[PDB]
C-alpha cells in the first residue's frame, strides 16, 4: 500500500 | 542538475536471421526527465514500440526503457535517436546484431 | 531473503509530448506491480501475481489515495516554485517511500523528496526528524514539526510498509524466487584478427550477475567496460562486458558468468 498523501506534503 | 543520458541499445534475445526478437534501447542517470528516444530502422520509425512510466535511481536520476517487437533483416542499419537538453544535437546509438 | 517495497513519484511540469504531468510507480523486489498517472486517474497492477491477490477494494483505495497524492504534489509544484523564486519552466518533484526487511531480519524505512534533481528532504528514523537539505526546505520541516506528521510516518514505514511487503512477497514468492537462465554470446570485432571481444547475457532473472572477462586465467576488470545491468520488457535482465584484446588474442580470453541460474558459473569463449 502506498501512504497517506499528506506526508507528501512540502 | 541537468546529467546527460547513458544510452544501450540490444535485442532481447542474441539475434539471428528470420528470427523473432525485441530491441531495446535504455536511457538512464539523466535530468529533467523531458526526453524523447526512438527506435529506427535504416532511418525510419519503427511501428511497435513502447515506452516505460517515468522512473528513477535512488540517485534521483531519470531512466526510460523503450522496446518493440522487430525480426532483424540483415543489411539494415539499426538504431536508437535520443534527444534531451544536455545534448547540443540528437544522439544516434547504432545495435550491433552480433550475427 | 533481502525483499523491499519502493514506492516512486514524479511530478513534473514539463513531461512532455503526450506524456503524464505526474507518475507513480510501485515495486516489489525491484519488479514493478503498481501504476499510476495523471491520465489514466487509475492505481492499476502491473504483474499477474497482484491481480489475483486484490480485489477491486484495493485498487478503490489505492486509487484515492494516489489521486490526492497528485493533488499534494500540484501544490508542491507551485510552493517550491516559490520558495525558489521561479517562473514558469522545467521543473519536478520526486519523492521516493518504502521498506526494506534485511537479510538479517531488521526494517529499514524510507521517506525522501528531491526537487529539480536535487535533496530537498529525508526523513532520519534514528532521531525521528525530517531533514531539511536546503533553505528551501526549512519551512516543510517546520510543518511536519507542527501538523504532527512524523508519528503517522512511523506508523507506515514501521507497520504498513512491512506488513504489506510480507503480503507481497508472500502473494508472488514463485514469481519472484524465480530463476531465468541467460543465453550467453560472444561477439568479437574490428582489424586483422580480433580486437574488441563482448559478452552479452541475455534474458537472466533475477537481478544480480558478475560478468568478467578472464586473460590465462587472469581477470582483466581494469580493463573491462561494463554497460551495468538493464532490463528487457519481459522482467528479465540484460548486460554486456567488452575487453580490448590484440588481434590473434581471440583464444586466451574467456568470458565467466556467475548467476544464482547457474550452478557452476558458464564458461564461453569467442570461436
Amino acid at each position: 500500500r502506498e501512504v497517506d498523501e499528506q506526508l507528501l506534503s512540502v | 542538475m541537468d546529467l546527460t543520458p547513458k544510452v544501450q541499445v540490444y535485442s532481447r534475445f542474441p539475434a539471428s536471421a528470420g528470427t523473432k526478437n525485441v530491441l531495446n534501447c535504455f536511457a538512464a542517470g539523466f535530468h529533467p526527465p523531458k526526453i524523447s528516444i526512438t527506435l529506427m530502422k535504416d532511418g525510419v520509425p519503427m511501428e511497435g514500440a513502447q515506452y516505460s512510466d517515468m522512473s528513477f535511481n535512488d540517485d534521483w536520476t531519470f531512466q526510460r526503457l523503450v522496446h518493440a517487437d522487430f525480426t532483424p533483416s540483415s543489411g539494415s542499419t539499426y538504431a536508437c535517436k535520443v534527444e534531451h537538453e544536455t545534448l547540443k544535437e540528437p544522439q544516434v546509438y547504432k545495435w550491433d546484431p552480433e550475427f | 531473503e533481502l525483499h523491499t517495497l519502493r514506492y516512486i513519484r514524479t511530478a513534473m511540469t514539463d513531461p512532455g509530448p503526450g506524456l503524464p504531468w505526474f507518475v507513480d510507480v510501485g515495486y516489489v523486489d525491484g519488479e514493478l506491480f503498481m501504476h499510476y498517472n495523471s491520465t489514466a486517474r487509475r492505481a492499476v497492477p502491473r504483474t499477474e501475481w497482484i491481480a489475483a491477490n486484490t480485489d477491486q477494494q484495493y485498487w478503490d483505495r489505492e486509487t484515492q489515495i494516489v489521486q490526492g497524492s497528485e493533488q499534494i504534489n500540484r501544490e508542491n509544484l507551485d510552493i517550491l516554485r516559490r520558495r525558489y523564486n521561479q517562473t514558469g519552466g522545467s521543473h519536478t518533484v520526486q519523492w521516493m517511500s518504502g521498506c526494506d526487511i534485511l537479510e538479517d531480519g531488521t526494517i529499514r524505512g524510507y521517506h525522501q523528496a528531491a526537487y529539480d534533481g536535487r535533496d530537498f528532504v529525508a526523513f532520519d528514523k534514528g532521531t525521528m526528524t525530517l531533514t531539511a537539505a536546503v533553505p528551501e526546505a526549512v519551512p516543510t520541516k517546520r510543518k511536519w514539526e507542527e501538523g504532527g506528521y512524523a508519528e503517522g510516518l512511523k506508523q507506515y514505514l514501521e507497520e504498513t510498509c512491512v506488513e504489506w511487503l510480507r503480503r507481497y512477497v508472500e502473494y508472488g514468492k514463485a514469481e519472484l524466487g524465480r530463476r531465468e537462465r541467460p543465453e550467453v554470446r560472444v561477439w568479437g570485432k574490428e582489424a586483422d584478427g580480433i580486437l574488441t571481444l563482448s559478452c552479452r547475457a541475455h534474458g537472466f532473472y533475477p537481478r544480480p550477475i558478475v560478468v568478467s572477462w578472464l586473460k590465462d586465467g587472469a581477470v582483466r576488470g581494469q580493463d573491462a567496460q561494463s554497460g551495468g545491468i538493464v532490463p528487457n520488457g519481459d522482467g528479465t535482465y540484460h548486460t554486456w562486458v567488452t575487453i580490448d584484446a590484440q588481434p590473434g588474442d581471440g583464444d586466451k580470453y574467456q568470458c565467466r558468468v556467475e548467476h544464482a541460474s547457474l550452478p557452476q558459473p558458464g564458461l564461453y569463449s569467442w570461436r
